[PDB]
RNA sequence: CCCCCCCUCCCGGGAGAGCCAUAGUGGUCUGCGGAACCGGUGAGUACACCGGAAUGAUUUGGGCGUGCCCCCGCAAGACUGCUAGCCGAGUAGUGUUGGGUCGCGAAAGGCCUUGUGGUACUGCCUGAUAGGGUGCUUGCGAGUGCCCCGGGAGGUCUCGUA
RNA sequence: GCGCAAGACGGACCAGAGCGAAAGCAUUUGCCAAGAAUGUUUUCAUUAAUCAAGAACGAAAGUCGGAGGUUCGAAGACGAUCAGAUACCGUCGUAGUUCCGACCAUAAACGAUGCCGACCGGCGAUGCGGCGGCGUUAUUCCCAUGACCCGCCGGGCAGCUUCCGGGAAACCAAAGUCUUUGGGUUCCGGGGGGAGUAUGGUUGCAAAGCUGAAACUUAAAGGAAUUUGGCGAAGGGCACCACC
C-alpha cells in the first residue's frame, strides 16, 4: 500500500523475461549515447529523457543496449545536477503549496498535505545523507525555498 | 426589455436499456449547461420581445435543445420553465399599439 | 510488509492442503524454500515440485500427494543446543514415531535425527508432521 | 465409453439430440459445469458438448449395469413433466420408480412402510429435487444426476449434462440410457439396435391426450 | 477444481488474466510503426505515447496522447512488429 | 330523398429510397513469374544510375516497415453505390460533431437502340416502405380498419364488463 | 395581489451513490492548490511496516471583542392538562443559532470490531479508468469519438448463498487459516461497587480535559438463546356467564 493514502494500488512498469536487443531496431551505442547528451543539454529531466528515446526513437530500454541506466551516463559526464530529481520535485511542491497557503489562511487539509510533504522530504532526506551522496551540513528549511528552488 | 430566462432538462432511457441507474458525469452536464446558455442568450440578444416570444409560444428553443444536445447524453424533457423580466424601457404609446396590430 | 516468505509459503501450502489442491504456488523463492522442499521430498511428503525463473523473482509448483498434516513455522529465529532439541520435540511434535525438526546447521538445512547421529545443531527453521 | 471402437456415438443418435434439443442451456453459468460447456453463443445460451453427453452416459450406464442385483437401483421423479419415463424404465429394465412427493421417511427411519435402501440412486434434477440428496447424505449412496448448466451440483458421483426443460429431451435420454444398459447388461445385441419407438417416454401437455383420443378411434 | 494444472494451460487463460497475475511475466503493449500518406520517412512509436510525437520532416503531427494506447492520425497505414 | 355531409365494403388508374433482376455501372479480396544476393549515388514514395559477384564478353523494376507493399501480364470468381437512355452530375441549394472521397439534390441546353419482367402497402408531422415521437377503439385492454382521382351497395366490426 | 428590505438555507433531482485521515461536504460561474485509482518495455534503487518524546486537524454545546441578528429556541413569564406538574401542550421570551477573530479538546467521535502483508469458493449488480466484440443514435459511406448492449482487467462501499472454516450463540468470507497453539508491530483488562472518586502534578482567564488511589462491603454482578407467561404491541377467530 501507499505511505500516505488509504488505498492501496497496482500500477507499474513490466519488463518482460526476454533480456536481448531487439533485432529489428539497428542502432549502435554512440548514436544514441550523442542523444543523450543533446537531450540533457537541451534542459530536461532523466524520467523524460527515457520516455522521449522509448517514445521516438524506438528503443526497449537503455540498460537493454548498453551496460548503464541514464544517471551514471550524466555522472560520467558530470551534466547531472547536484540535487536529484525528484527531492526537487518535492521541494518545488513543497515551496509551491507554502506559497499557496500564504495567502490562503484557513486551508486545513492543505497544511495537513504541506505536513505530509514535508514529512516524505525528511524521509528522503535522511535516506540521502545515510547514501552519502548530499553532505550531512544540507538541511532544508522555508528560508531555503529562494535557495534549492 | 431585459429577461431572465431559465431552463430545465431530464435525461432520456433508452429503450434497450437495462441498467436502471442512468446518471451523467459532471463535465457532461457542465458542458450541456454551457451549450444550453449560449443557445438561449443566442435566441433572445438578437431580436426584440414579439419576435422571440412568437418564437416561444412553439417548442423552438427547445427543439434546438435536443436538437444540438442528443450527441453527447441524450435527453427528452425539455420545457422553458420560467422567463423573469427585470427592467423595461421608457413608456410609450407606439409599441403598446404596434404589439395589438 | 512481507518480511517472512517461508512462513507465507508454509501457511500457503498448509492452507491449500487442508482445502485439498494437487499443485500450488508460491509467489517468492529462495534458498531456504527450495533445500527445504528438496528435505520435503526426500523423506516424503510431496510429490515432483516444480520451480520456475526468472530475472525478477522465481515461483514454486508444488505437487501434492496428501500425505501432510500441519506444516507450521518456528518465528523468530531461535537457537537450540544438543541437549535441548529433546525439550522441543517432546512439546512440540504429535509422536516421537513421526513429525520432523528442521533446523540450520553448519553443514546446511537438515532435520533433527542425524543432528542428532552427528552431533551438531544451530538455528530451527520450522516444523511438518 | 470412448477408450474401445464400438461404444462411440452412432450417426442417427446426433439426430435425435439435435431434433430433441438437447444442447441449448439457461442463461448464468455454474462453475462446476464448466468442463461441459464449450462456448456461449448469441441470446445468452451456453452450448454443452455432446461428446461428453455421450460419454457420461456411458459411464453411467456402465455404473447402473455394474451391480447384479437389477431391483436395487432406484429412480426419482418430482416434477409432473417426467413421469412416464422413470416407470417404464423401471418396467423394462427393473428399477425401483418413486415419482410425486418422495417422502423423506425412507432411507432414514426403519419402521416405515415405504423403507427401502437401494444402492444407486437416479435423480431428475438436483434443484428440483434435493430431498433425496440429502437423505442420500445420510447413508451410503451415491447419485445419479442430469444436470443442467444452471443445477447446483452437490453429492453427485457422475453428472450428465442435460437441457431438462423440455420433456422431449429427458424422455428421449432415458431411452438411451436403457437402450445402453439393455445392450450392456447383454439382452439386446450390439450388432442390431432395437430402435421401434422413442414416444415411449415422451410426455405431452393434457391438451395432446384429448387430442389424440379424438383423433385415434 | 482439485487437480488444477498450472503448468501449461491454453494461452486464452493467460490472455484474460491480469499482466502480473500471468506465471510466465511479460506485458501487453508492444511496438509499432506508422507513416504519413504523402511522405516517405516512416518512423516508429509505443502503443502509449503519453506524449504528442509528430512525424520526421515537420510536416503533420502523427499521434494524440490518451489515457489507454493512442490514437493515430486518420488515414494512415500501420503493421506490428515483432520478433 | 333520412340529408349539408361523412364513414365502411367490392373494383381500377399514379410516386416510393423492399426482395429475385436488366443497360451505363466505380473499387476490395482470392493464385502464378519479375533469373538468384551485398553496398554507394541524388529528394523525391515505390525512381533512375553504378560498384561487388556467376558463365575475352554479357547481366535482375523498386521500398525499408525482413516481411509484405507498389508497377506488370494471365485465370476467372464472392461482395459493392448512383442513374431509368446519356452528357449535363453528384451540379447550385442543402449540415452542425469534426473533417474526409462529405449525405440528400435538380436543372437550362444538347445528343442517341427512344427508354424495366414477377413481387406488398401509404394516421399529417421533423429524415423514405427505416430509425426515433405518437391515436381513434363499447367507458375499460386488444385482433381489423385509416395515400390523390372514379363507379355500385350499406349506415351500430368483435371478445368479458370494476 | 403588486413592490421594498433583512437574515437563514440550498428541498424534490438524492440512491444501502461519490470524495476526504476523521470530524464532515449539495445554486451556477471564475481563479489557485492537492489527491486515490487506471495505463506505462520511463526514472532513484531497499528509499520498508508499526510507533513511546513531540506535532497538526477536530460536530454541537461552552467563555472572551465586534457590525448585525429572519426563523427556531435553554433559564424565565402567562394559561389548560393533572388528587398534586415548578413535566407533555399552547403564546411570548434573554443568552445562544449565522460571520470575522481568541480558546478546552470532549460524543453511542460505534462498523460498540487497530495497521500492514500472504492465502482459501461462487453468483449477479453498481462507481472509476483501460480493453475486446453483434447491432442502433450526431442528414443515410469510413474513422475514433458521447450514449446502448455483450464479456475481461485493478482498487473501494457492497448484496445473496455456502456443514470451507470459526464462535457460548447471536453472527463472520472474516470475527477464518489456533492444543495440529510462533508473520511483523502499537495501545489496552483481570468478580462487582467504592470511583473515573479524594489528594498531587498538568493545561486552561472560563467550564473542565489528561494522569489517577485507599479503607470498607459484596457472591454474585454480567453475555447468548429456549420453553406458557406479561404487554395503554401488531394481526386473525370465538362466546348472549359479551354486544347489537
Amino acid at each position: 500500500g501507499r505511505m500516505h493514502a488509504p488505498g492501496k494500488g497496482l500500477s507499474q512498469s513490466a519488463l518482460p523475461y526476454r533480456r536481448s536487443v531487439p533485432t529489428w531496431l539497428k542502432l549502435t551505442s554512440d548514436d544514441v549515447k550523442e542523444q543523450i547528451y543533446k537531450l540533457a543539454k537541451k534542459g530536461l529531466t532523466p524520467s523524460q529523457i527515457g520516455v522521449i528515446l522509448r517514445d521516438s526513437h524506438g528503443v526497449a530500454q537503455v540498460r537493454f543496449v548498453t551496460g548503464n541506466k541514464i544517471l551514471r551516463i550524466l555522472k560520467s559526464k558530470g551534466l547531472a545536477p547536484d540535487l536529484p530529481e525528484d527531492l526537487y520535485h518535492l521541494i518545488k511542491k513543497a515551496v509551491a503549496v507554502r506559497k499557496h497557503l500564504e495567502r490562503n489562511r484557513k486551508d486545513k487539509d492543505a497544511k495537513f498535505r504541506l505536513i505530509l510533504i514535508e514529512s516524505r522530504i525528511h524521509r528522503l532526506a535522511r535516506y540521502y545523507k545515510t547514501k552519502r551522496v548530499l553532505p550531512p551540513n544540507w538541511k532544508y528549511e522555508s528560508s531555503t525555498a529562494s535557495a534549492l528552488v | 426589455y431585459l429577461l431572465r430566462l431559465f431552463c430545465v432538462g431530464f435525461t432520456k432511457k433508452r429503450n434497450n436499456q437495462i441498467r436502471k441507474t442512468s446518471y451523467a458525469q459532471h463535465q457532461q452536464v457542465r458542458q450541456i449547461r454551457k451549450k444550453m446558455m449560449e443557445i438561449m442568450t443566442r435566441e433572445v440578444q438578437t431580436n426584440d420581445l414579439k419576435e422571440v416570444v412568437n418564437k416561444l409560444i412553439p417548442d423552438s428553443i427547445g427543439k434546438d435543445i435536443e436538437k444540438a444536445c442528443q450527441s453527447i447524453y441524450p435527453l427528452h424533457d425539455v420545457f422553458v420553465r420560467k422567463v423573469k423580466m427585470l427592467k423595461k424601457p421608457k413608456f410609450e404609446l407606439g409599441k403598446l399599439m404596434e404589439l395589438h396590430g | 510488509v512481507r518480511m517472512n516468505v517461508l512462513a507465507d509459503a508454509l501457511k500457503s501450502i498448509n492452507n491449500a492442503e487442508k482445502r485439498g489442491k494437487r499443485q500450488v504456488l508460491i509467489r517468492p523463492c529462495s534458498k531456504v524454500i527450495v533445500r527445504f522442499l528438496t528435505v520435503m521430498m526426500k523423506h516424503g511428503y510431496i510429490g515432483e515440485f516444480e520451480i520456475i525463473d526468472d530475472h525478477r523473482a522465481g515461483k514454486i509448483v508444488v505437487n501434492l500427494t496428501g500425505r501432510l498434516n500441519k506444516c507450521g513455522v518456528i518465528s523468530p529465529r531461535f537457537d537450540v543446543q544438543l541437549k535441548d532439541l529433546e525439550k522441543w520435540q517432546n512439546n512440540l511434535l504429535p509422536s516421537r514415531q513421526f513429525g520432523f525438526i528442521v533446523l540450520t546447521t553448519s553443514a546446511g538445512i537438515m532435520d533433527h535425527e542425524e543432528a542428532r547421529r552427528k552431533h551438531t545443531g544451530g538455528k530451527i527453521l520450522g516444523f511438518f508432521f | 465409453s470412448g477408450a474401445l471402437d464400438v461404444l462411440q456415438m452412432k450417426e442417427e443418435d446426433v439426430l435425435k439430440f439435435l431434433a430433441a434439443g438437447t444442447h441449448l442451456g439457461g442463461t448464468n453459468l455454474d462453475f462446476q459445469m464448466e468442463q461441459y460447456i464449450y462456448k456461449r453463443k448469441s441470446d445468452g445460451i451456453y452450448i454443452i458438448n455432446l461428446k461428453r453427453t455421450w460419454e457420461k452416459l456411458l459411464l453411467a450406464a456402465r455404473a447402473i449395469v455394474a451391480i447384479e442385483n437389477p431391483a436395487d437401483v432406484s429412480v426419482i421423479s418430482s416434477r409432473n413433466t417426467g413421469q412416464r419415463a422413470v416407470l417404464k424404465f423401471a418396467a423394462a429394465t427393473g428399477a425401483t420408480p418413486i415419482a410425486g412427493r418422495f417422502t423423506p421417511g425412507t432411507f432414514t427411519n426403519q419402521i416405515q412402510t415405504a423403507f427401502r435402501e437401494p444402492r444407486l440412486l437416479v435423480v431428475t434434477d438436483p434443484r428440483a429435487d434435493h430431498q433425496p440428496l440429502t437423505e442420500a447424505s445420510y447413508v451410503n449412496l451415491p447419485t445419479i444426476a442430469l444436470c443442467n448448466t444452471d443445477s447446483p451440483l452437490r453429492y453427485v458421483d457422475i453428472a450428465i449434462p442435460c437441457n431438462n426443460k423440455g420433456a422431449h429431451s429427458v424422455g428421449l435420454m432415458w431411452w438411451m440410457l436403457a437402450r445402453e444398459v439393455l445392450r450392456m447388461r447383454g439382452t439386446i445385441s450390439r450388432e442390431h439396435p432395437w430402435e421401434v419407438m422413442p414416444d415411449l417416454y415422451f410426455y405431452r401437455d393434457p391438451e395432446e391426450i384429448e387430442k389424440e383420443e379424438q383423433a385415434a378411434a | 477444481p482439485l487437480a488444477k494444472d498450472l503448468l501449461h494451460p491454453s494461452p486464452e487463460e493467460e490472455k484474460r488474466k491480469h499482466k502480473k497475475k500471468r506465471l510466465v511475466q511479460s506485458p501487453n503493449s508492444y511496438f509499432m510503426d506508422v507513416k504519413c500518406p504523402g511522405c516517405y520517412k516512416i518512423t516508429t512509436v509505443f502503443s502509449h505515447a503519453q506524449t504528442v510525437v509528430l512525424c520526421v520532416g515537420c510536416s503533420t503531427v502523427l499521434c494524440q496522447p490518451t489515457g489507454g494506447k493512442a490514437r493515430l492520425t486518420e488515414g494512415c497505414s500501420f503493421r506490428r512488429k515483432q520478433h
